[PDB]
């Protein structure tokens, strides 16, 4: 993928349903992002290479 | 997740500055002086908001 900001290299999964929804990543604690956002409107969640 | 995280936030316990608004005076038929606290001369530094 190659999102707004952000760069990265993931798998995406039609995943739920945790995250803020309004603004529109997601991280688990660290740099990285476990990671849907951005598609419309669903939850592409993403993981490591 | 839960986490420590450094940002803009008040304090545990900060009572913070009370403000309230009345009804005017009036008759029973006819709104006459507006009724305020002393705020307007009340000027605050902003600081970090
Ligand atoms: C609980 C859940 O996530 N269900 C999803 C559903 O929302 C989605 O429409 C479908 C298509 O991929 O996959 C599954």
């Amino acid at each position: 993928y190659s999102l707004y900001g952000v760069s990265g290299r993931g798998v995406f999964q039609n995943c739920t349903a945790v995250g803020v929804r309004q603004q529109r990543f997601v991280y688990d604690a660290y740099q990285n992002l476990v990671g849907y956002y951005s598609d419309d409107g669903n939850y592409y969640c993403l993981r490591a290479c | 997740i839960t986490i420590t995280y450094q940002g803009l936030f008040p304090y545990q316990g900060d009572h913070g500055d009370m403000y309230v608004y009345s009804a005017g005076h009036a008759t029973g038929t006819t709104p006459q002086k507006l009724f305020v606290a002393n705020y307007s001369q009340d000027v605050k530094q902003f600081a970090n908001g």
